[PDB]
């Protein structure tokens, strides 16, 4: 139901009221953005950052479960360089009622380079397959969650190999098992199964009519494949279910083995009941004797 | 709570882990060649010290198998993967000493390393200090001084942080150093699952000690009356078999 609960994400009240593929938590977003904006008069640093801030590049929209996976840490994070706003922003957020866990990391903001620490491969990074406002969170993202570092391989035992075969300036390599999990493979020989999230926490640069609803269909596809899972259990099922039957039959044939000892007990009553009622008849052997 | 059996059944996914300890379990050289997983073996002192584990150690690596030798690892590892799917650690040479004595370590406000505050086979926690580094990681009951925390976060002289990740109370703090730019310093505090930051108050007394517990003692208190129903009904029907021993 879930996955149906995923077709339904897409087009049930998105953009406005979608508490499953916006609003993460409770309706608190709008107002701490708009709270944010009325008071950044007493802030130092504009509080504007990170999910949103962050757009998936064009050519990349089946690794974008992944990129939210591998930087939810920082997808939830905001940008604040001072300790007093720090307080300011952790205090607002209790005034606005926020119920989800809103990690912070202070940072300043100044750009740098980072090309001489990039993977070196021919695979995409997630720096060319991410578009970012400014280049301040650029290098935030880069500087926290080492984006420039990570490569994007389809093929499981092709990033494993290429792991293997030490490359420079690359720690982990993604994989993309399917739409519902990942296969995160770091060093070439750490292989872990991590679960892509329901929510997702990333923009997307096409529209939610033609770009997502080719990714719609996918995810339709999803539902076929535990509809295989449920349907190959079907198999399983038919062994519970001539399991049950034999059963059943075990049942009738005890029934039928009670009916027959009734039938045992009524002879029985029948045959004893005749044995010294009347045929006491002894005066002819009297005589004879 | 219970390290043992009794755990897997928790998870749907934990079955194939139950399986494969199972199937270890039954042959006879697999439970001394191959170790259970750091979730049976691998115990905290208390409850306290179980959630900081947890938080470090990922769900992968607590269920997975350890091999302590290399031989191993080339025949005998295909028959755990192509009916199960379960992580497989292997056991390496790497020290686990270390960068700094336990002296030092005190001095900044810390009771100890994470490997110190668990119990179990030292093959298992062996690579828990290889895998998830809990054995450079301080660990401390009572939460530092925000300026203490400032004080580890800058680096030493020599262009290396004296420590990668630290724990002070419950809060855990990531430091993670920049290798371009100006090597500037940024903390991460995340907080480890668990109720809050209190320190031995009445933890939370909103309606009742607990907030699960209370659902297993209703599911209990439902069980009771099951039970005293089908006490009434069997004692019913031995009154009808002192009955029918009348009629008879």
């Amino acid at each position: 139901s879930r996955s149906i609960q995923n077709k339904k994400v897409e087009l049930q009240n998105i953009a406005k009221g979608n508490d499953t593929f916006l609003m993460n938590f409770d309706r608190n977003m709008d107002r701490l953005l708009r709270t944010i904006e009325q008071r950044k008069n007493e802030f130092e640093t504009p509080a504007i950052g990170l999910g949103s801030l962050v757009t998936i590049r064009k050519g990349f929209e089946k690794w974008t479960r992944s990129i939210q996976r591998a930087i939810s840490s920082s997808l939830n994070a905001f940008v604040v360089s001072n300790p007093k706003d720090n307080r300011l922003f952790r205090d607002i957020m209790r005034s606005c009622g926020i119920r989800s866990n809103i990690p912070i990391v202070t940072y300043c903001l100044s750009q740098f380079d980072y090309s001489k620490g990039r993977a070196h491969g021919n695979y995409p990074t997630i720096v060319d397959a991410l578009e970012f406002s400014k280049p301040e969170i650029e290098c935030l993202f880069v500087d926290l969650s080492r984006i420039e570092r990570i490569v994007l391989i389809e093929d499981k035992n092709e990033a494993r190999n290429f792991l293997q075969r030490n490359p420079v300036n690359v720690n982990m390599a993604l994989s993309l098992r399917d739409r519902r999990s990942g296969f995160q493979l770091s060093g070439g020989y750490r292989l872990d199964t991590v679960t892509y999230q329901d929510k997702i926490r990333l923009k997307v640069n096409s529209s939610s009519d033609n770009g997502t609803q080719y990714l719609k269909d996918l995810i339709e596809q999803e539902t076929k494949e535990l509809q295989n899972i449920r349907d190959r259990y079907e198999e399983k099922l038919s062994e519970v279910r001539s399991r049950l039957k034999e059963i059943d039959g075990r049942l009738k044939s005890t029934k039928n083995e009670m009916r027959k000892t009734n039938f045992r007990m009524t002879e029985l009553k029948m045959n004893v009941g005749k044995v010294v009622d009347t045929g006491i008849l002894n005066s002819k052997i009297n005589e004879r004797k | 709570t219970t390290d043992k059996i009794g755990i897997l059944n928790q998870d749907q996914d934990l079955k194939e882990v139950r399986d494969a300890v199972l199937m270890v379990r039954e042959h006879p050289e697999m439970k001394d060649k191959i170790l259970e997983p750091p979730i049976m073996t691998v115990s905290a002192i208390n409850a306290q010290f179980a959630a900081y584990l947890a938080q470090c150690v990922d769900y992968n690596t607590s269920k997975a198998l350890t091999v302590v030798d290399s031989d191993s690892y080339k025949l005998f590892a295909n028959p755990i993967l192509d009916k199960f799917k379960v992580n497989l650690r292997e056991l390496s040479s790497a020290d686990t000493t270390p960068p700094v004595p336990a002296e030092t370590v005190r001095d900044l406000g810390f009771e100890g390393y994470l490997s110190d505050f668990i119990t179990g086979d030292k093959r298992v926690m062996k690579m828990l200090c290889q895998t998830s580094k809990i054995h450079t990681i301080p660990v401390s009951r009572r939460e530092l001084t925000p300026a203490q925390i400032k004080k580890l976060i800058t680096p030493r002289p020599n262009g290396k942080i004296l420590f990668k990740r630290i724990i002070h109370g419950n809060r855990l703090v990531d430091i993670k150093q920049s290798a371009y730019g100006s090597k500037q310093v940024f903390p991460t505090d995340v907080s480890i699952k668990q109720t809050n930051f209190y320190q031995g108050s009445i933890m939370s007394n909103e309606q009742k000690i607990r907030i699960e517990n209370e659902i297993i003692n209703l599911k209990n208190e439902y069980n009771d009356r099951k039970s005293t129903l089908d006490a009434l009904s069997n004692q019913k029907s031995g009154y009808r078999h002192e009955l029918s021993e009348l009629a008879s």
